[PDB]
């Protein structure tokens, strides 16, 4: 369990939180290409809906 | 239809047993009352077991009430031959009889048709499995690309 | 439901007995109270064997609460009819008594009854045996290279 | 649970035989007693075979503590009745007396009960014979050379 | 156990007959203890035919021993339930009585669980016939010229 830690200490009691966005702004994005994915399906055709909908 | 409280179903069921009516002399006390009804309570969540048993529309008083006779059952009509005759059944053991064998025939019958139209209602039978093919007689389904049943 | 407590439980089961109810002018007598929350007692926990058993919600009570009497018995509201029922007929022979056929037969399918729903829940399927294929219609099976059930 | 001695395991068989109670005006001598616990200690050593027969977790009483009654039993929760109840049927002839049907019937469901999860338990299944291949699929095994499964 | 001689084997069985116990208010006759001895010592005798019966552990009184009562039994605590009840059973026709169902069915359990054990022991499988070959598989002894069993 060790060899997936992330930070060096824990969340020991009264530890204090920062809010990072103090001041509104349009973001900027950045990532690697594979971190966010998209899932498509088709709608099932045995749906309730779609009964007699061709 | 003149039993229309719990309280009527048990003078019911003494009248029946021949303990208590409204021609006699002597008459039951109002303690012994209170416990054919709780014994008729009993009964009746034995039968309804939570929803999964026998199905007649009773109802459970609640002891926010302080008595629980004198609520309506909200039994229909055709079950309250059935329900107080079962509680005739039950509740003999207490002044040492025994139900005769009319009292006895009887309370079968009515169980047996109080639960005849709840057994017709649950004879239910399941989809076809996740397995089957529709079939390519359904052109309709076959032009969605429905070509095996869903399940469950 | 006016049956909360084990006494109300053991009362219930002198009554069914004839031993003590009001309808045959008789106190329920302590000394006769005690012995029946022993005999409850020992009959849920024969019943409830450490979970393996009839699960009925029943609540144990501890050597540290003196009196056993007075602790409400936890049941569900479709159970109190077949434990009083089953009470009476284990403790007939400290008086000596003999159920009646009625109690006899109640206490029966009372406990069918209580068994019925985790009957209902213990019935289930073994997974596949672990040498089982997987067949080659299963896309993810397929996927992921699992040509063979897991087991166990 | 209010059972917790030998002693008061006879005490409870003797209850139910209704031979003695706490509400009883006559009572039985204390040799009685003992020849009582000496029945019960041999019933039980009879049950357990030397450790081949039913496991009850039964404590059996040493020589050197000069009362065998007083003694814990060690017996769990669900075991109690069926003890008593085994015990009064054996100790019933004593007395000139009889076990009535009620007790000898919940005496055969408690030893049914008892044993039943030891069964459970010693229903094993013997490993495969020292002639039988371990298969060309084991693969570990064939390449480990152990072609025929391990004799014992 | 507690019960650790002839006499008090003796002693157990006329208990359980009723003939003397403290249940009742009657001592163990001297003269009947005598013949009781020597009847429980005749049918240890007839159950261990010379060592090819039932094996219990019964040491057998000598001529030099002045009281056959006295003498440790030396059987197992397993055993003693039905050898008692046995002896019960069969020293009932002196005092023109009989042993009630549940003294017989108990003598007849505790009979069958003394010869359990030695049954077990004695199911054993007979060597291979001195006509059956080997086979080729068993290197060892096909080498070494054993290509017949040894049998005997």
């Amino acid at each position: 369990q060790r060899a997936y830690a992330n930070v060096n200490t824990s969340l020991a009691d009264a530890m204090a939180v920062n809010i990072l966005n103090v001041k509104d702004a349009r973001t900027n994005v950045f990532w690697a290409d594979d971190a966010i994915r998209i899932v498509s399906q088709p709608i099932p055709a045995n749906h309730e809906l779609f009964a007699g909908m061709k | 239809m003149q039993i229309k409280t719990k309280g009527d179903l048990v003078r019911a069921a003494l009248r029946k047993l021949g303990v208590a009516s409204d021609a006699t002399l002597t008459d039951v006390e109002p303690q012994s009352m209170q416990d054919a009804v709780d014994d008729l309570e009993a009964m009746m969540a034995e039968w309804y077991q939570d929803g999964k048993g026998i199905i007649t529309g009773y109802v459970f008083s609640d002891d926010e009430n302080p008595p629980a006779e004198g609520d309506d059952h909200g039994l229909r009509s055709s079950a309250v031959s059935a329900v107080f005759h079962n509680l005739a059944c039950r509740i003999a053991p207490d002044y040492a009889l025994e139900a005769t064998a009319k009292i006895i025939a009887t309370a079968k019958y009515g169980k047996e048709l109080l639960y005849k139209q709840t057994a017709i209602s649950r004879a239910k039978r399941a989809p076809y499995p996740s397995r089957m093919p529709t079939g390519s007689g359904n052109s309709f389904a076959n032009l969605n690309e429905w070509h095996y049943f869903p399940g469950e």
